[PDB]
Parts: structure tokens; C-alpha cells; sequence
RNA sequence: UUGACAUUGUGAAGAGACAUAGUUUC
RNA sequence: GUUCUUUGUAAAGUGCCUUCGAAGAGUCGAGUUGUUUGGGAAUGCAGCUCUAAGUGGGUGGUAAAUUCCAUCUAAAGCUAA
RNA sequence: UUGACCUCAAAUCAGGUAGGAGUACCCGCUGAACUUAAGCAUAUCAAUAAGCGGAGGAAAAGAAACCAACCGGGAUUGCCUUAGUAACGGCGAGUGAAGCGGCAAAAGCUCAAAUUUGAAAUCUGGUACCUUCGGUGCCCGAGUUGUAAUUUGGAGAGGG
């Protein structure tokens, strides 16, 4: 059960997987349903729109930190700003979110004035019932874009301080690595009486 | 912080202009209250000391502190609870049967 | 869990319509597929939009 | 299909192309990976050097995303100004004026210096560099600046 | 409040006045039935923490179980078997004695939910629990926004399918990397992980 | 089967240490 | 969409100032045994023994001592898609 | 002598509830060996089959004692991916997950711990009447060993 030069294969098909064969014969059918679905809330939920507004937020770790993204909820902090509540901001149609925390100022910012532009661009009928009929738009999402912030210019003059980049990234590493070393170096040179 | 800007290092990161917000109560579960120290204070005297503790304090008083933690931290968890621990029971001594 | 359809490349799916859309002039082969255009004016035939 | 293949052909020989002497039985090697280090060993030594035992270190709970960095050589950049827009820059290569080009922002984490630029300055915004590719930038008057 | 002094006070289990308290009535309970009636709680603290109320509805039953482990059943030992498997002796068994607890006066009162179950005392052989449990047929009950979910039917029998907190703790439910296996519930999850999963146009 | 720990509490004599006051251990 | 009783000396939202800010124990945790897990000086679960604190506690995938940092708020509970 | 209380009983006491069935799918317990390793015990088959207890139209899970280590994210479930990867493993045969990213759907909250103390403000039942999935009057009863209102950490309470 071993020949010939060919790659060495992992086909876990050792259990009785036969059993667990799903077959996705119902894709047209829940596509379709899902769509249904949508048809009736839409229908259901009366003129308002199918989703809730979302918040930008820089996405996490390294690797995805240069886009931006639809957060969750608009945090008790950005609510406050627009010069709402939270309890109303939720019947609005805005999602909140009491877990999220502001640090940066830009996404700050941006979220309040995505807020502000919101509530110009809603129209909240009164309680009375008297339900002046006004068109139903269904998603906040596709009326109000996330798009990512536009960092620099196109083009610009070169300054070169003299400093060699790479150098700079060498001496960084350096510093780090050599930092608790020399910190006991100073520690210890101080017990010299 | 304040991060260099740069993508390795020390204060390693990207620039933002920065803003610390309200703090949360949540980071507050642990802390004491009036309530909580007088019933606990007044538990303590009604209760008096325990078999271990007991044990813990003469320790203390007839072996050092160092060989107190030392059974202290088998007895409970561990070295930092046994820190503790010893720490409370020098301030029973102290508060008690000195001044 | 036998496979039953296929997956094609849209872009040669489409290299085959366009095919497919260039012979309905070519009467030769609209003759040949059965079809009974020799009393048809021209090829491609086009009515008007009335229709 | 069925239809091409060559068991149609086989019918109507006895031993469907697997031989009278040697049969076609069911795991005359063993199943499997099985007796790698015996009876299959002149296979697995060639083809497959290298396969038993160890080398470096474990790494528990290591997150392929801290690594994330992808490479980008001199040998394009060029390519990450748009068509149109590059000519444009190509020409009336100057300081004053040169590119910006976010590296960055292109998905890519190191600059590496593969081959020739021309001598249009470029300012170049990357979170690394090969020495050789903050060089030949230089040589072009253009220059690399750090982000993140 | 007097439950705050409870509380702390019941941290003391070491402690001279509730050694004596715990001597007396872990005797007491000995002497009774395995399953017995309680009048009241006896922790009204506990209790009440646990969302037991004083209201025609709610009732506390105590019940005590055996300590140890599970000796694995089987004549004589003998396994018939693997050697990894011919163990019969330090085999642990994987619900808490509370469990036990909790599945045997549910058991004894089907017209009850359980609700919530604390310990109370032990000695070498068993430990005990008080266990509370709600009427949900009793209008007390059924009227209660707060306690009604307990009336709908999917909350028959919580004990025995381990959706008291004992039985959400031994099943593993917790959000985390050490929850992966047992979390969105560890045969469901293995499940998942080894289904196949074969697409019109193949993937 | 043998030991330890837990179930385990109350006196008295005798040994054991801060190193010939009594908390603690046998 | 209409129509009748106005629930009221009722109920709720918001700004500033001051003082407070109660938050689950034979549990957390620890040793050991067994099982289990991809989880490796130990992923979860259970048995027996030990058993907490409150500027505490848990987690931070290599054991330990020291010093910091980040991040949540356990041991009670409901909930459509 | 009389009347309470606590705890425990009886009744064909007034009204109710549980059992059994089904079990494709769901929540648990318990638990194999054939097999694979070309022999075999660890391993594998498999946290599978058989046995047991328990639900519903779904069940479970769920508003973080989470993920991260970023410019940070933000309940749960599922799909595409992560990945036959980190890791485990007579490091043999074999095994084997998670975080980020895209998408489906979206939804958020309740107690405990608090002196109403210028008024237990709360509730089962019986009863009569009614406009009966209920309401009001009255009476037994529950309940202070605490039933309502208020508060849930995002907070929030008391005074101004
Ligand atoms: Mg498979
Ligand atoms: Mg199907
Ligand atoms: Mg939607
Ligand atoms: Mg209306
Ligand atoms: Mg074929
Ligand atoms: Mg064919
Ligand atoms: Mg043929
Ligand atoms: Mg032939
Ligand atoms: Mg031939
Ligand atoms: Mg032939
Ligand atoms: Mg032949
Ligand atoms: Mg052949
Ligand atoms: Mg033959
Ligand atoms: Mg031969
Ligand atoms: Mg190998
Ligand atoms: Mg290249
Ligand atoms: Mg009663
Ligand atoms: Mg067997
Ligand atoms: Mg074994
Ligand atoms: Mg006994
Ligand atoms: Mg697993
Ligand atoms: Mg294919
Ligand atoms: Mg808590
Ligand atoms: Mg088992
Ligand atoms: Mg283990
Ligand atoms: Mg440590
Ligand atoms: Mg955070
Ligand atoms: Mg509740
Ligand atoms: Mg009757
Ligand atoms: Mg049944
Ligand atoms: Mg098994
Ligand atoms: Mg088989
Ligand atoms: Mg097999
Ligand atoms: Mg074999
Ligand atoms: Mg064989
Ligand atoms: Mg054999
Ligand atoms: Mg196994
Ligand atoms: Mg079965
Ligand atoms: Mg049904
Ligand atoms: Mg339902
Ligand atoms: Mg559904
Ligand atoms: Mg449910
Ligand atoms: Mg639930
Ligand atoms: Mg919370
Ligand atoms: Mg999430
Ligand atoms: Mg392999
Ligand atoms: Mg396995
Ligand atoms: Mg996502
Ligand atoms: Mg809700």
C-alpha cells in the first residue's frame, strides 16, 4: 500500500462518514426561501428598512487593521455625542452596543457624523398611528456606504531626512531585544555601593 | 502609550489621535464597601479563627513568616493566596494582642 | 452524493453563447439543424419591436 | 463515463487485465501508510526523504496572521499605479511631485528589491524593507517611508 | 439585611458555631428519608439567591446521595475486553452527586420543575442537598412574568437533560478556547466536524 | 490485605517543641 | 381605519452638583486519581483531600519566583431568527 | 382548663399534575468489539453500535469571568474559509481543532445582595355578582424566617 513517486495523501474517511454526507440538493429551495423571507418581513415590518445602522470600525489584529469595517453597534459614548439616547437610538432603527469602547478619535468622529447623517436622512412617523404612508427603502447598509479613509495625497515632494529606513527597523528590533539586558545592567550597576 | 508608527519595536503601531473612555463599574467587582468591611469585620468576631488559622498564627509566632507561607500555601491555593493570608493574620496579631 | 451538475468557467460559458449567437446567421447551419427558412427574406431576421 | 472506459473493454477475459498468477486480492501490501519504516521502505527513501522522526521546535497555538506579510519586489510597484495615471508619473518623473504609493494599503507587508526601476523618483510607504530595496529607491531619488 | 450576614457567615464552615450547627443537623437528616420534605429552606439565603421566593408554589425538598465513585457494574470484574478498558475501580462518572441529587426528587415530584439545588452538609458516605423546585400548574406560579418561562414545556425535566447550572457546568458549557470540544454541546460540535459537506458545484 | 487522610467528638494521666508557665501533637 | 372610557393629584426621558455604589462559597483555586481532548509540566468532566479573597477574582495554550501589562466580571436566570 | 406555634401525619378531603407511546432530527448518561496498524498490547475503529434517562417543532446555545495583543473586536447558531494546518501520535498506523476575514440571520435582557417602615404597598383559594383566556366585593388563607414597587454593573441608588 505503498508505490510509485506520488504525494502522500490524508483522506480521513476511517469512520463510518457515510453517515454525515451532506449534500447540498436544497440550495435552489432555501434560496428561494430565504428570499421569501425577505419578502415578508420587508412586508410585515411596515416602511422600515430590512437591517439596523452600523457603526465603521477599524477591523483587528495586523493583518486586517488597513481596512475598515461594519462594527456591531454605535457604543454609549457615540449615542451620547449625536445627542441621543440609547434606549430611543434602539427604536430608531440604530444598533447600540454597551460593549464597545472609544479610543481612537477618527473612528470617533465618524461614527457620530454617521449618526448625524442618519437621522437627517430618516423620517420617524408619530405614535398617534395616523401613518402618513412613505415608501419603504430597505437596507440602511446600501444608503449609507462604509467606505475606507483616504490616508495621504497622490503625489508630493520627497523628503529624504537622510536615515536609511531599513537601518531604522534594524535599530528598532535592536532596542527591543537588548532592552531588559540593559535594564539589569543598570539595575546591577547601581548595587555598586 | 503613544506608538513610534513604525511597524516593529518598542511602542510598536500605527498613530491615532488617542481618547481613554468613561470608565466601566465592571472593572470595579472587586472593590471593598462600608457595608462589606463591617459585616465582615463583625462576622470575624463572632466566628473567631479557624483550625488552619489558628495553626497559621503560631506559626507565625513561634517559626517565622517565611515557614508560615510555606504551609499556607498548602493549605490553600497557593503562594499568592498563602501571601495573603499570612498578611491578615499578622494584622490580627498586631491589632489584637499587641496594641 | 454521486456528483450530478457541472461547473463550467463563466468565461467559456460565455465563449460558447456568442459561438452559439454567431451561427443563428449563418443559414447553411440554420438549414442543417432542421428549420425551414429558404422562404425566409434574410438572416439574421428581425421583426419589428410592434411584436 | 462507463462508456470510455476500459472495463467494457476487459469483458470477456478472464482475469479483467489483473493478471492470472498475481491475482487482484484485497491489501497484499498491508492498508494504507503501513510498513513505511520495513517492507516499503526502498519507496519511502526517495519519493520521500525526510518523512520519519523530528526537527525544530513545537510552537503551541501559533495564529498564522501574526506572520502576515506578504512580499512585493521592485521588479513590479510600478504595477500598483494605475495604468493611466502611471505613464503620467513615469514621465516628468521629479521631487516636488513623485507618487505616492501606499504598499500598505495594496496588501503587501515588505518591499524586496528584485530588479530595475527607472530613475522616476517614487516615494515609497511600506512596513518593510530589503536593504537593497530601500537602495535602489534611493538611486532613483525616491525614498521609503515607515508606516503601519 | 440579614441575608448579607448569612452569607459571610456561611463561608466560616471551619469556624466554632457553625461546626457544632453542621454536627447537629447532619445527624438530623441521617435519621430522616433519603427524599424528604423540607418546611423551608435551611439557607434562605442561598435560596433566595437561587431564585426561590416565598410564595405558595415554591417548594424545597432535601435529599442525600452516596459519595465515591462509580463502581463499574459488570460480574466480577471481568471486561471482556481491551486492556485500556478492563478498569472497574477509579472510574469516575461524569455528572456531579448534585446531579444525582437534582434527577432524584425530580423524579419523586414530576408534577415540579427543578429549579435550583445547594449543598448543605456531609459526613463519609453521603452529601446532601436541599433541592428548589417550582409548581408551574400553580396560578401563583403561571401568573409571574419572571418565573412563567418555567411553565412552557421545553423546561420538562431540566435536571435529567442537565440544563440546571450543575448539569450546564458538567456538560461544559462555557464561552472559551478551553470550551472548544463541549460548548455549543460536545456531540453536536463532534458532529459537525465530521460531516461532509458536498456542494452542487463542487468545492 | 496493609498504611494514610476524611467520617471524629469529651475528660485524665504519660511522653513530645518557642528552648522547667500551656496553644499543639502523638 | 374607525368608536368609547382618559388611565392622573399616576408614570417615564434628559442636564448639573454631592455622597454612595450592597454584585452568587464546600464555590473559585489547589493536590491527587480516572476519563477525555488537537491542548503538549496536563483541553473539559468527575471522585476523594485541602480550601480563598475583595485595589479581589478568572483568562492571557511551557512548569516556577519576582515585577508589570492587557482583558473580562464566575460560582443564579430568560430569550425569536 | 383554655388558645397559639413548630414539626410531623390522615382523609374516596377541594382542585390539579406525572406515568405510556413515538423518537428522523435534539439534550444527557453509559459504553463495546470486529477493524486498521500487514503480528500486537498504547493507539485506531469511536468519545461510534448496542443499553439507560429527558424535550420540542425544532432542540441546544446565547448577551462575555469571550476573542485578542490590533488603529483592536464585541451575545448565540450556521455556511465559505482558516486546514488536512497549530497540535497530538508504539512521533508508527493514524489523528486534528481555534482566533481573524466573507456571508445567512439579527435582539435584547431578569434576579440575588437595599428600611415601604408615615403604614405587605404582594398573592392561591372559597364565595357572591359581572361585560368570564378575565373583573370587582367580601371572607378564610399565604407571607415579615420577606410577598410588591425601586436597582442589575452598560450601571445604579440617596440627598441638592
Ligand atoms: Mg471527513
Ligand atoms: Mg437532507
Ligand atoms: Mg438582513
Ligand atoms: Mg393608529
Ligand atoms: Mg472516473
Ligand atoms: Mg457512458
Ligand atoms: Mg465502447
Ligand atoms: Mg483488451
Ligand atoms: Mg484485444
Ligand atoms: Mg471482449
Ligand atoms: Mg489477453
Ligand atoms: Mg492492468
Ligand atoms: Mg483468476
Ligand atoms: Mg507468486
Ligand atoms: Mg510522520
Ligand atoms: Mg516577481
Ligand atoms: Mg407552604
Ligand atoms: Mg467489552
Ligand atoms: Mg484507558
Ligand atoms: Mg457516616
Ligand atoms: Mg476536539
Ligand atoms: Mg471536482
Ligand atoms: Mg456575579
Ligand atoms: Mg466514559
Ligand atoms: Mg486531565
Ligand atoms: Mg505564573
Ligand atoms: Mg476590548
Ligand atoms: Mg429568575
Ligand atoms: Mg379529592
Ligand atoms: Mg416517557
Ligand atoms: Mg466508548
Ligand atoms: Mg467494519
Ligand atoms: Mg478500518
Ligand atoms: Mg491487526
Ligand atoms: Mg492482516
Ligand atoms: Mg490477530
Ligand atoms: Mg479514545
Ligand atoms: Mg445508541
Ligand atoms: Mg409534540
Ligand atoms: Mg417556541
Ligand atoms: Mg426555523
Ligand atoms: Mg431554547
Ligand atoms: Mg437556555
Ligand atoms: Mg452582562
Ligand atoms: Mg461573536
Ligand atoms: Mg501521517
Ligand atoms: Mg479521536
Ligand atoms: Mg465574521
Ligand atoms: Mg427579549
Amino acid at each position: 500500500a505503498i508505490s510509485k513517486n506520488l504525494p502522500i495523501l490524508k483522506n480521513h474517511f476511517r469512520k463510518h462518514w457515510q453517515e454525515r454526507v451532506k449534500v447540498h440538493f436544497d440550495q435552489a429551495g432555501k434560496k428561494v426561501s430565504r428570499r421569501n423571507a425577505r419578502a415578508t418581513r420587508a412586508a410585515k415590518i411596515a416602511p422600515r428598512p430590512l437591517d439596523l445602522l452600523r457603526p465603521v470600525v477599524r477591523a483587528p489584529t495586523v493583518k486586517y487593521n488597513r481596512k475598515v469595517r461594519a462594527g456591531r453597534g454605535f457604543t454609549l459614548a457615540e449615542v451620547k455625542a449625536a445627542g441621543l439616547t440609547a434606549a430611543y437610538a434602539r427604536t430608531i432603527g440604530i444598533a447600540v452596543d454597551h460593549r464597545r469602547q472609544n479610543r481612537n478619535q477618527e473612528i470617533f468622529d465618524a461614527n457620530v457624523q454617521r449618526l448625524k447623517e442618519y437621522q437627517s436622512k430618516i423620517i420617524v412617523f408619530p405614535r398617534n398611528g395616523k401613518a402618513p404612508e412613505a415608501e419603504q427603502v430597505l437596507s440602511a447598509a446600501a444608503t449609507f456606504p462604509i467606505a475606507q479613509p483616504a490616508t495621504d495625497v497622490e503625489a508630493r515632494a520627497v523628503q529624504d531626512n537622510g536615515e536609511s529606513a531599513f537601518r531604522t527597523l534594524r535599530l528598532a528590533r535592536s532596542e527591543k531585544k537588548f532592552r531588559g539586558i540593559r535594564e539589569k545592567r543598570a539595575r546591577e550597576k547601581a548595587e555598586a555601593e | 502609550t503613544v506608538k513610534t508608527g513604525i511597524a516593529i519595536g518598542l511602542n510598536k503601531g500605527k498613530k491615532v489621535t488617542s481618547m481613554t473612555p468613561a470608565p466601566k463599574i465592571s472593572y470595579k467587582k472587586g472593590a471593598a464597601s462600608n457595608r462589606t468591611k463591617f459585616v465582615r469585620s463583625l462576622v470575624r468576631e463572632i466566628a473567631g479563627l479557624s483550625p488552619y488559622e489558628r495553626r497559621l498564627i503560631d506559626l507565625i509566632r513561634n517559626s517565622g513568616e517565611k515557614r508560615a507561607r510555606k504551609v499556607a500555601k498548602k493549605r490553600l491555593g497557593s503562594f499568592t493566596r498563602a501571601k495573603a493570608k499570612v498578611e491578615e493574620m499578622n494584622n490580627i496579631i498586631a491589632a489584637s494582642r499587641r496594641h | 452524493w454521486r456528483k450530478w451538475n457541472v461547473k463550467v468557467n463563466h468565461n467559456e460559458k460565455r465563449y460558447a453563447t456568442a459561438s452559439a449567437i454567431a451561427a443563428t446567421a449563418v443559414a447553411s447551419l440554420v438549414l442543417a439543424r432542421g428549420h425551414r427558412v429558404e422562404k425566409i427574406p434574410e438572416i439574421p431576421l428581425v421583426v419589428s419591436t410592434d411584436l | 463515463p462507463s462508456r470510455f472506459t476500459k472495463t467494457r473493454k476487459h469483458r470477456g477475459h478472464v482475469s479483467a487485465g489483473k493478471g492470472r498468477i498475481g491475482k487482484h486480492r484485497k491489501h497484499p501490501g498491508g492498508r494504507g501508510m503501513a510498513g513505511g519504516q520495513h517492507h516499503h521502505r526502498i519507496n519511502m527513501d526517495k519519493y520521500h526523504p525526510g518523512y520519519f522522526g523530528k526537527v525544530g521546535m513545537r510552537y503551541f497555538h501559533k495564529q498564522q496572521a501574526h506572520f502576515w506579510k506578504p512580499v512585493l519586489n521592485l521588479d513590479k510597484l510600478w504595477t500598483l499605479i494605475p495604468e493611466d495615471k502611471r505613464d503620467q508619473y513615469l514621465k516628468s518623473a521629479s521631487k516636488e511631485t513623485a507618487p505616492v504609493i501606499d504598499t500598505l494599503a495594496a496588501g503587501y507587508g515588505k518591499i524586496l528589491g528584485k530588479g530595475r526601476i527607472p530613475n522616476v523618483p517614487v516615494i515609497v510607504k511600506a512596513r518593510f524593507v530589503s536593504k537593497l530595496a530601500e537602495e535602489k529607491i534611493r538611486a532613483a531619488g525616491g525614498v521609503v517611508e515607515l508606516i503601519a | 439585611g440579614a441575608y448579607k450576614y448569612l452569607e459571610e457567615l456561611q463561608r466560616k464552615k471551619q469556624s466554632d458555631v457553625l461546626r457544632f450547627l453542621q454536627r447537629v443537623r447532619v445527624w438530623e437528616y441521617r435519621q430522616k428519608n433519603v427524599i424528604h420534605r423540607a418546611a423551608r429552606p435551611t439557607r434562605p439565603d442561598k435560596a433566595r439567591r437561587l431564585g426561590y421566593k416565598a410564595k405558595q408554589g415554591f417548594v424545597i425538598y432535601r435529599v442525600r446521595v452516596r459519595r465515591g465513585n462509580r463502581k463499574r457494574p459488570v460480574p466480577k470484574g471481568a471486561t471482556y475486553g481491551k486492556p485500556t478498558n478492563q478498569g472497574v475501580n477509579e472510574l469516575k462518572y461524569q455528572r456531579s452527586l448534585r446531579a444525582t441529587a437534582e434527577e432524584r426528587v425530580g423524579r419523586r415530584a414530576a408534577n415540579l420543575r427543578v429549579l435550583n439545588s445547594y449543598w448543605v452538609n456531609q459526613d463519609s458516605t453521603y452529601k446532601y442537598f436541599e433541592v428548589i423546585l417550582v409548581d408551574p400548574q400553580h396560578k401563583a406560579i403561571r401568573r409571574d412574568a419572571r418565573y412563567n418561562w418555567i411553565c412552557d414545556p421545553v423546561h420538562k425535566h431540566r435536571e435529567a437533560r442537565g440544563l440546571t447550572a450543575t448539569g450546564k457546568k458538567s456538560r461544559g458549557i462555557n464561552k472559551g478556547h478551553k470550551f472548544n470540544n463541549t460548548k455549543a454541546g460536545r456531540r453536536k460540535t463532534w458532529k459537525r466536524q465530521n460531516t461532509l459537506s458536498l456542494w452542487r458545484y463542487r468545492k
